[PDB]
RNA sequence: CACAUUGCGCCCGCCGGUAUUCCGGCGGGCAUGCCUGUUCGAGCGUCAUUUCAACCAUCAAGCCCUGGGCUUGUGUUGGGGACCCGCGGCUGCUCGCGGGCCCUGAAAAGCAGUGGCGGGCUCGCUGGCGGGUGCCAGCCGUAAAACCC
């Protein structure tokens, strides 16, 4: 009727399925507004871009000086010589 | 002295309902397939009063906030007449958590294991000299009368009014 | 055997300990309602000899009754009206 | 109400009862799994497996970020370890089924585009560096999303692995993982362009190259002979550079 | 400015000078302190004497720690009456009691060489204490030829 | 001076014996329903 | 305020500490280990409030000032006797490749100009050591794991790792790695 | 809820109509007093909270005449007793060093003495040099060294 004794060491040593098993189509409700997808990255973002996207030194030094959340884009395109010469993005977690 | 008393009493804590069931189960499983006398902090008001009257309790700890105070009002006099060292603890909840309960009005030690008979005797010499000698001076006299500034002015206003003509 | 000590203490109602306690509790009961519930009995020796147990189903209630008379005398006691 | 009972057990000195009640509270710090069972919520949120694939974009970008992220009090170290696990089992599905299509290098990170069952999935993995968490960042909001995404990708991986035929979860090994195998620590057991681009090809990686992007991409597109130097990991081809059988070496060195 | 002398007995091991000064400096200002020791081995005899700056802070400190359990030691601190304070009570106050290896030091004055004149008179001292031992054992009933 | 030394001795007395530890209208709290 | 038992207790540990350092200095510093140099990772933990000057000076040299703080050192004759002096205050053991790779990558910081910066660029590693042959972040791992001619310059370049407090997770071999995994 | 008028609230769900919002209907619910329990709380009601724990070698190393033995691993509370000794000094009495016997709760009421090395502090002389010091939580034994840097 009851299980016998087990030592706490043996108890500590002792201690998946498909969600869509019954999968049916459902009409989408008109109230559901899906979140829009982010745009795919462009030629600007590449570490070795075509050289027509590189801003000048005057444009770059003005961009760093002028305050955040007022820029059209959160980055300036940059060219790097090698993969190891590519910094980590400072606002990746942000 | 409170912390030193609970250093000994925590060594002799009565077992909880969970680990008692484990010990019953362990001894049952061995039988299906020699123990010394248990030593434990004694609790229970009618139990401790019987132990004090029979001169078995070596040390008695009484709570100081029993809501009907009559339940413990005789215990310091009973321990003194019987010769048992006693101490009034601060908190029936702290005594209540030493045993696995909510409150406990009184807690006693009868016998301890051989390892700490010296530490029980040092605690007895600590309590009966570091607590009982100070209260020997003030336990026969009345307490209270902690009149403050406002009560002293109000008594002076009272006696000022009874100086012309007591009605 | 704490309840035998409590029985003898209630015999001496005019003593210093009991008259002090009965004074400060009379004031406390007058600050409360005429009928209210007590969590525990204020006289545990008396309640236990009258048939009280600390079980689920037993409750204790406190009550005041105005003493005196109606020169007509009521044939039941004030305990009965309580 | 359960956390009040644990606090009462701790304050009263019952360290045995607090330990037993904590076992009932299935905290993520010792379990590594989400605290609450979210199986029913994901079902009403995605009634069909296609909707699970359409929203896999934000799921994978979160779980790949938290694989490289340090351990905090909202997302404990064991919960980070299961994030790194579920990214690898999804990656082993991609190399076997050859679903990886496109890839891209950006100044932000590496973008991967994969087509599973006719739906494209684009997620971003950071450069395998130290990530700064400067400023006002709330990991309690981050941990709520990871907790949802860890349960979503687990049920997604089971459906995908059973579709090809492999069992789930795939058999993993500590002492391979502790040696640094990463992708190589997992073995896939069978039952109860991308086959031609680098099929006849043998590759070697130096210390200068990103191991995790490169090994995943090359094996997705044909390569079954990849080696690297011993600091990168274990579970490779010949570690030495002097092996005549190796033909192509990826070197980024001045 | 009346100093107060306080006598602490039943000191535990490890409660000797800097901890005794540090603890009772919280109570009040301390001007002198001496812990009694031994010559043959540097070791406390479990007593101490504390001289406070004020007699009032001496009264409070003695009353508070009068019976204090401390590592299985019921402390006893009592205020020494001002008449009973000996003038030479703090002769070694605020100075380290240096442990001196007397058995080591006296053992190697034996092993250091002496002069031939010194060796002869030690020989001379040996023969009269041997003769006295011989005389006292002749009454005992024993004699030694050599 | 003397009063300042007495307060330091009294605070050391209290610590050695008891330790270091030790709008306006009232409305009924919004408890769980 | 300070209790009288705290004063007496500190004398007992210091007397035991003065004894234990005395036997270590008197006895020969020979361990039951092969003479081949290895890599150990030593984490400072909270053992005793008061530290004698000889173990205190070693924690200056090993830069193990704060509690919950770890550094890489290599096993030599001078280092092994340095570790044995500060044995109670440290938790030390043998890393694996997974622990050394993660610890640099999750919490790795650099030593530039008296300042601590996160090594978010390989260009940072260029300007600091450069001439010692290491070129990137993985070369820093290679020098530390397989100890080479520039391990001392590589180990001093990394700031001491400020590990997190675990929630419940002598010499150890692999049991340091469970401590690293819980503390990372 | 309301002399109870086929009237009017509130919570959850459903149905029919141009309906995610509108209208009507429907279904299940919403009195008071008291008991037991659950959960959420309030109180200048009371309490606790500065961690008096464990942590030498439960065997290692070197040996010898090959299997037993040997050597090293320095680790002791304080006080007292017309008691019995050995050795150092003391002209001697005696005092130090170690023993043999006895007593005492981890007991206690000045009786402080051996020369130093380094460091700290202070005083003088021309950072340096020389003196002192009831200062060392630093070492040594009569010189000095070590530590330190």
């Amino acid at each position: 009727r009851i299980l016998p004794y087990k030592p706490p060491e043996e108890r500590e040593r002792e201690e998946f399925y498909d969600l869509w098993q019954n999968e049916e189509p459902q009409p989408p409700n008109p109230m559901h507004i899906p979140a829009p997808k982010l745009p795919p990255p462009g030629y600007d973002l590449s570490y070795n871009p075509p050289p027509e996207y590189l801003p000048t030194k005057e444009e770059r030094e003005e961009w760093e000086k002028m305050d955040p959340e007022d820029r059209e884009k959160d980055y300036l395109p940059t060219k790097y010589d090698s993969l190891r010469k590519v910094p980590a993005w400072g606002n990746f977690v942000k | 002295l409170a912390a030193q008393a609970f250093k000994l009493l925590n060594k002799y804590r009565p077992e909880t309902k969970q680990e008692k069931k484990e010990r019953l189960l362990r001894e049952a499983t061995a039988i299906k397939e020699v123990s010394k006398k248990p030593y434990t902090v004694k609790y229970g008001l009618n139990h401790v009063v019987g132990l004090i009257e029979n001169k078995k309790a070596s040390l008695v700890l009484i709570a100081n906030d029993v809501d009907p105070i009559e339940l413990v009002v005789f215990l310091p006099a009973l321990c003194r007449k019987m010769g048992i060292p006693y101490a009034i603890i601060k908190g029936k909840a702290r005594l209540g958590t030493l045993v696995h309960k909510k409150t406990a009005a009184v807690v006693a030690i009868t016998e301890v294991r051989s390892e700490d008979k010296n530490e029980l005797a040092k605690l007895i010499s600590a309590v009966k000299e570091g607590y009982l000698e100070k209260v020997e001076d003030t336990r026969k006299r009345w307490g209270g009368g902690i009149m403050g500034f406002k009560a002293q002015k109000r008594e002076e206003k009272r006696k000022k009014s009874l100086e012309t003509a007591i009605k | 055997g704490a309840l035998k000590y409590l029985e003898e203490l209630s015999k001496k109602k005019q003593s210093d300990v009991v008259r002090f306690l009965l004074r400060v509790r009379c004031w406390e009961y007058r600050q409360l309602n005429v009928i209210h519930r007590a969590s525990r009995p204020s006289r545990p020796d008396k309640a236990r000899r009258l048939g009280y147990k600390a079980k689920q189903g037993y409750v204790i209630y406190r009550v005041r009754v105005r003493r005196g008379g109606r020169q007509l005398k009521y044939q039941r006691s004030l305990r009965a009206t309580a | 109400a359960l956390e009040k009972k644990i606090s009462r057990a701790l304050g009263r000195g019952d360290v045995s009862n607090a330990a037993r009640l904590e076992r009932n509270a299935n905290l993520p710090e010792k379990t590594g799994k989400p605290r609450y069972t979210l199986n029913h919520i994901i079902r009403e949120r995605y009634p069909t497996f296609q909707d699970a694939l359409r929203d896999l974009d934000d799921c994978l970008s979160m779980l790949f970020l938290f694989a490289n992220l340090p351990s905090t009090t909202a997302v404990p170290a064991k919960m980070i370890a299961r994030c790194e696990r579920l990214c690898h089992e999804f990656q082993h599905y991609l190399i076997v089924t050859h679903s990886l299509r496109k890839s891209f290098l950006s100044i932000k990170g590496i973008y991967y585009q994969a087509n599973i069952q006719g739906e494209d999935i684009l997620w971003l993995v950071p450069y395998k560096f130290n990530q700064r968490i400067v400023g006002d960042v709330d990991f309690r909001i981050m941990g709520t999303f990871v907790e949802f995404y860890m349960t979503l990708l687990g049920f997604v991986n089971y459906r995908l692995y059973t579709s090809i035929g492999l069992k789930y979860p795939p058999k993993f090994d500590q002492v391979k993982d502790d040696q640094g195998a990463e992708l190589a620590a997992f073995s896939l057991e069978g039952l109860n362009d991308p086959s031609q681009l680098f099929a006849n090809f043998t590759f070697f990686l130096s210390r200068e190259t990103p191991r995790q992007p490169l090994e995943f991409i090359l094996r997705a597109f044909g390569c079954k002979r990849i080696g690297w130097d011993a600091v990168l990991g274990e579970g490779a081809f010949t570690t030495d550079e002097s092996d005549p059988r190796i033909t192509h070496q990826i070197i980024d060195r001045p | 400015s009346q100093p107060g002398v306080m006598y602490i007995a039943r000191l535990p091991h490890g409660f000797y000078e800097h901890e005794l000064r540090g603890y009772f400096s919280q109570f009040g200002e301390i001007t002198r302190l001496r812990v009694v020791r031994n010559k043959k081995t540097g070791a406390s005899r479990h007593r101490a004497f504390i001289e406070f700056a004020d007699a009032e802070v001496a009264d409070i400190a003695a009353r508070t720690m009068d019976k204090y359990l401390l590592f299985g030691h019921i402390l006893t601190c009592k205020i020494v009456p001002p008449a009973q304070v000996h003038p030479d009570l703090f002769k070694g106050a605020n100075r380290r009691f240096k442990v001196v290896p007397w058995n080591k030091m006296a053992g190697r004055q034996l092993e250091r060489p002496l002069s031939e004149s010194q060796w002869q008179v030690k020989v001379a001292k040996e023969e009269q204490r041997r003769a006295a031992r011989a005389e006292k054992l002749k009454e005992m009933g024993y004699e030694f030829e050599a | 001076s003397k009063a300042a030394k007495g307060a330091q001795a009294k605070k050391a007395a209290q610590a050695a014996l008891k330790g270091v530890h030790s709008s306006t209208t009232f409305h009924r709290p919004k408890t769980l329903v | 305020f300070k209790r009288a038992e705290k004063y007496v207790k500190e004398y007992r540990e210091q007397e035991r500490e003065k004894i234990r350092l005395a036997r270590i200095a008197k006895q020969q510093g020979s361990f039951h280990i092969p003479a081949e140099a290895k890599l150990v990772f030593v984490i400072r933990i909270k053992g005793i409030n008061k530290i004698p000057p000889k173990p205190r000076k070693i924690l200056q040299l090993l830069r193990l000032r704060q509690i919950n703080n770890g550094v890489f050192v290599k096993v030599t004759k001078a280092t092994a006797e340095m570790i044995k002096i500060v044995e109670p205050w440290v938790a030390y053991g043998y890393p694996n490749l997974k622990s050394v790779r993660e610890l640099i990558y999750k919490r790795g910081y650099g030593k530039v100009n008296g300042q601590r910066i996160p090594l978010t660029d390989n260009a940072i590693i260029e300007e600091n050591l450069g001439k010692y042959g290491i070129i990137c972040i993985e070369d820093l791992i290679h020098e530390i794991f397989t100890v080479g001619p520039n391990f001392k310059q590589a180990a001093n370049f990394l700031w001491p790792f400020k590990l997190s407090n675990p929630n419940g997770g002598g010499n150890r071999e692999e049991h340091i790695n469970a401590l690293i995994r819980a503390m990372n």
